């Protein structure tokens, strides 16, 4: 009863992965850069900022 | 005026090389804070302070001979230079008499130093090795005698002022002498320690088979011994070598940027310290 | 039928597996040729905040992007303005042996967790002044590795008996448990759009975990050892892991796998701490040579490092704005950067 | 994913030999220290043997001193247990373990309930 | 503004009155001494702990016990309450002055356990500079089990055969000399993991204790002193 159980649920808690529609890595790494590529300017550590704004200088 | 110059030339030098590097211990020491939470670290600071002491009152030798004398104080400014470099030097050898101090207590009483070490009694010693360093050269103000021969540079300084040999033996047994006792008795059990724990660490590793503050102490006490050794001889005396107490001075003061450098080729967090300097407070 | 079916669910692996390496159409460092490199970061410790007496091994930022809470072993758990350089609050734990530090999104409250098994809510804007403890969350076995509050009064709180759990402060019973993993879990982050939660473990597992339904959403295998700790990219549909194989891995939430490895050969010793930046573009990470290299999380490229500390970089935080980093570390002293 | 698929086994003679062999995948196998590992029936597991990254330092738990001998192929990522002079005591299930970080010299690998980077196991008996 | 002025006032008080509690807290902490007690149930750290309790320790979590011989704040950590598997928490005891560690030297199948588990300590690279003050525990059961024979340690360390005993006691081991070899035997498998790892950065400190004795507190006492001497030493040759 419990062999059973626990082997349909490891199946299962496979089977969501295998539900997952995968989008294609490509897109995931288009969805990364233009991510970033829309954030540039408001990332202080990619983009550096003056003394006035920054309150630690 | 050519042999003032050959005289000024390697006091000069001193200065140049004793005013850069006690700045750069004080800078270490606030950018590295796991070096700076020790008890050696505070009164190799406290020698950092006396050493920039040291040379920006060595600076007036450099202006009386490097030009025309120029005496702004106008009164025998060189008395007043030696109770200043005077002390000061007994301010940094007491300084390794109490890290010694601190050093054997750290062996005596290994578990509970910090119960017996603490920054409070830490700035009391501080303030007692002025404060004693100060009252007792005192008296060189009140012409019971001449101090050291700190202040060989000046014409009349270095000949109408005749030393003391009674004020001489009253700052020797009170000042001089027992910061080298308390050196010696300390780094002699401290080396007994290290002998004797060395020892049975090689017996215990054996039996189965398949000292930065030493050394900046006695190069200090080696480049000061024949300052003390000639004062005592001129002071008892009375008749004097004017190259060697010049040089015997100046090699005494030459012991002021010799803290910085050793400290510098032995410790690690130092120099951890230092290259954090080199990389972040340059560009 | 046991063995039938854990047959099948090998083979159910196997497929997975090469499901992904069909669905990996293209890689990420393919595309990124065109992109300009993100330059050398170079980023100096603005802030040097003094004033704990044992290692670090936690903080967190405030959701201001001004205050932050650190934990550290001797007991105390200490909230600092990092502007003034002032310690805002100290706090004597009950038990030392702390591992983790929230700091709720409202300020009201912040959380510790460790050795003692449970999860203390600490209230911060209190009627009396004195902040005190407002909640031990109990029920966890194993230490506590990872807390991270939702609201104040949703809290997620990983821990070593393998199950991440969901709590109520008000009640102090869990709303939720995850049990899916394996090893110790040593890591949550919460996503951006907080529906759900992604949470390391030392079985080399990342697992995401959707907090209402509490069942495992999916799960990801591509480290080789222990992963210490776990952050979402900031758009939520990716997250980094810094596992203890001496490299970090980007895996994206739709496509199901890996992307890209952030590591040298150089670098042999452990991740304890990762973070990201606020558009992700650099990806942060503490470690064992007592430092914390920066990483152009696009290009794979170990583009800065952070050398401020002498013992091991525990902890690693960036500000909601991106306007600083914090670094605490094993040394007792804890580092603003910018 | 890191998986380690054991092989060898099967029955064997109270005096018989078997090489217990592990697959490794998903790890580069170099630099991990590693370990072989039986869980005896009605007993914990219990370490048996270890072997370094580079096959240097080799060590065994005092029952199997002299009978088995272990080999690691970095190339073929295999790790073999010589199994000589079976004894009912010697009859268990076996686990090859890698030691949890790398380039390390401490391992914890055996656990009461559980450890994640342990092989699935093949028992050997009388 | 003024009352922005006012207000970093305030907190430039709050904080100082913040750092005044941090050094009068860091004073006790720098006063105590933290040690990590390991071992497995059989081996008797419980009641190796007792006897340094009676000569307020919860059970959920941690477990602590806070003691002082000479004036000497000693506080040390039984781990009840965690997992079986130790690879992370055990880095939490990384400022430790010393690691207390107990083995049930009477079970004979456990002590192969107990090597690996002092090996991983030994060689654990947050642990390399922590002194283990190792306990072989209940040298009665060993001694019983030796003179009573029908177990050998030959069953289970082919090597003792080829060892004699170096140096010895007389008093504790006087009722026979073949349980000496037996208790210095294991205490050499010990020493052999102690000895081949690391230049010197801490040292194992081996004791013989039975079920009940009452210089434990004692023998922490001068192998904590021993080790913080080290320390100091190694700080003498280096700050």
């Amino acid at each position: 009863t419990a062999s059973i159980a626990q082997a349909r649920k490891l199946v299962e808690q496979l089977k969501m992965e295998a539900n997952i529609d995968r989008i294609k890595v490509s897109k995931a790494a288009a969805d990364l850069m233009a991510y970033c590529e829309a954030h540039a300017k408001e990332d202080p550590l990619l983009t550096p900022v003056p003394a006035s704004e920054n309150p630690f200088r | 005026v050519n042999f003032c110059l050959l005289e000024v030339l390697i006091i000069v030098f001193l200065t140049v090389l004793i005013i850069s590097g006690n700045i750069i211990v004080i800078f270490v020491f606030h950018c590295a804070p796991l070096l700076n939470h020790h008890t050696t670290s505070y009164f190799i600071q406290t020698m950092a302070y006396a050493d920039l002491f040291v040379g920006v009152s060595c600076v007036v030798p450099s202006l009386s001979l490097l030009h025309h004398p120029l005496p702004v104080e106008e009164s025998l400014t060189c008395q007043i230079f030696g109770f200043v470099v005077s002390v000061l030097k007994s301010v940094s050898m007491w300084s390794l008499a109490c890290i010694s101090i601190d050093r054997y207590i750290a062996i005596t009483k290994p578990l509970t130093y910090n119960t017996l070490v603490t920054p409070w009694r830490l700035r009391l010693c501080i303030f007692l090795i002025w404060l004693y360093s100060t009252l007792v050269f005192l008296p060189s103000f009140f012409h019971w005698g001449k101090p050291g021969y700190h202040g060989d540079v000046f014409q009349w300084c270095a000949e109408s002022w005749h030393t003391d040999s009674y004020f001489t033996l009253f700052i020797v047994m009170m000042l001089y002498a027992p910061a080298a006792l308390i050196v010696c008795f300390t780094y002699f059990n401290i080396f007994r320690i290290c002998q004797q724990h060395t020892k049975d660490i090689s017996e215990r590793q054996a039996r189965f088979s398949s000292m930065v503050l030493f050394r900046i102490t006695s190069v200090f006490y080696i480049l000061w011994l024949p300052y003390i050794i000639y004062f005592l001889l001129e002071s008892s005396t009375g008749h004097s070598n004017r190259f060697a107490s010049f040089l015997t001075t100046w090699l005494a003061i030459s012991n002021s940027f010799c803290n910085p450098v050793i400290y510098a080729l032995s410790d690690s967090t130092f120099q951890r310290g230092l290259k954090r300097l080199s990389g972040a407070m340059c560009t | 039928e046991l063995d039938q079916l854990r047959q099948e669910a090998e083979q159910l692996k196997n497929q997975i597996r090469d499901a992904r390496k069909a669905c990996a159409d293209a890689t990420l460092s393919q595309i990124t040729n065109n992109i300009d490199p993100v330059g050398r970061i170079q980023m100096r410790t603005r802030r040097t905040l003094r004033g704990h007496l044992a290692k670090i091994y936690a903080m967190h930022w405030g959701t201001d992007s001004r205050l932050l809470v650190s934990a550290s072993q001797d007991g105390k758990l200490i909230i600092w303005d990092s502007y003034t350089t002032n310690k805002v609050h100290a706090i004597p734990l009950r038990s030392s042996w702390v591992m983790t530090c929230a700091y709720a999104p409202s300020g009201n409250y912040v959380a510790c967790g460790g050795l003692d098994n449970i999860c203390s809510i600490y209230n911060l804007k209190t009627r009396e002044g004195n902040v005190r403890v407002s909640r031990e969350l109990a029920g966890h076995t194993g230490y506590l590795s990872c807390c991270r509050f939702l609201d104040d009064n949703q809290i997620v709180t990983s821990s070593g008996d393998t199950t991440c759990a969901l709590w109520d402060i008000e009640t102090g019973q869990q709303t939720t448990t995850f049990t899916g993993h394996t090893g110790d879990v040593m890591s949550l982050s919460l996503a951006p759009d907080t529906r759900l939660f992604v949470s390391g473990a030392c079985d080399a597992s990342a697992k995401l975990w959707d907090v209402r339904e509490g069942m495992c959403r999916q799960t990801f295998t591509g480290h080789e050892s222990d992963i210490n700790a776990i952050c979402f990219f900031p758009n939520g549909n990716a997250f980094a892991t810094g596992s203890d194989d001496a490299t970090c891995r980007l895996f994206d939430l739709r496509a199901d796998q890996e992307l890209m490895t952030y590591s040298h050969d150089n670098i042999i010793c452990g991740i304890t701490s990762v973070s990201f930046s606020k558009s992700g573009r650099l990806l942060l990470a503490g470690y064992d040579d007592f430092n914390c290299n920066v990483w152009d999380a696009l290009k794979a490229d170990r583009a800065g490092v952070l050398a401020g500390h002498d013992n091991r970089v525990s902890c690693l935080g960036v500000t909601d704005d991106g306007m600083a980093v914090a670094t605490g570390s094993w040394d007792s002293f804890l580092k603003i950067w910018n | 994913q890191v998986q380690l698929q054991e092989s060898g086994g099967g029955l064997v003679q109270p005096g018989g030999s078997l090489r217990l062999s592990c697959a490794a995948s998903g790890f580069t196998f170099s630099n991990y220290k590693m370990n072989w590992v039986r869980q005896a029936p009605g007993k914990g597991l219990e370490w048996v043997s270890d072997i370094s990254q580079s096959g240097a330092s080799i060590s065994y738990t005092g029952s199997v001193k002299g009978r088995f001998t272990i080999s690691r192929d970095n190339a073929k990522n295999t790790l073999y247990l010589q199994m000589n002079s079976l004894k009912p005591e010697d009859t268990a299930v076996y686990y090859c373990a890698r030691c949890p970080a790398p380039f390390t010299r401490d391992c914890f690998d055996v656990t009461s309930t559980t450890y994640a980077y342990r092989g699935q196991g093949t028992q050997v008996t009388v | 503004t003024e009352d922005q002025r006012n207000e970093e006032k305030a907190q430039r008080e709050a904080n100082k009155k913040i750092e005044k509690q941090l050094q009068k807290d860091k004073q006790v902490y720098r006063a105590t001494h933290r040690l990590l007690l390991l071992g497995a149930d059989n081996s008797g750290k419980s009641t190796i702990v007792k006897q340094m309790r009676i000569l307020s320790g919860g059970t959920s979590g941690i477990f602590e016990t806070k003691f002082q011989v000479d004036k000497v704040n000693f506080h040390m950590f039984d781990v009840g309450g965690q997992r079986d598997e130790r690879r992370k928490w055990i880095q939490c005891f990384n400022d430790v002055t010393a690691i207390i560690f107990v083995v049930d030297s009477s079970d004979y199948n456990r002590l192969q356990e107990a090597l690996n588990l002092f090996k991983s300590i030994w060689n654990n690279r947050w642990l390399r500079t922590i002194s283990v003050i190792l306990f072989l525990n209940k040298q009665d059961l060993l001694a019983e089990k030796v003179l009573a024979g029908k177990s050998k340690i030959e069953d289970y360390f082919p090597e003792f055969a080829r060892y004699t005993t170096p140096e010895d006691a007389t008093p504790e081991p006087g009722e026979d000399p073949r349980v000496t070899r037996a208790k210095y035997f294991i205490r050499d498998e010990f020493l052999r993991i102690s000895t081949a790892s690391g230049d010197g950065r801490h040292y194992c400190y081996p004791h013989f204790t039975c079920a009940v004795d009452t210089e434990n507190a004692r023998r922490i006492f001068n192998d904590c002193r021993d080790s913080v001497l080290a320390r100091y030493l190694d700080e003498i040759n280096l700050l």
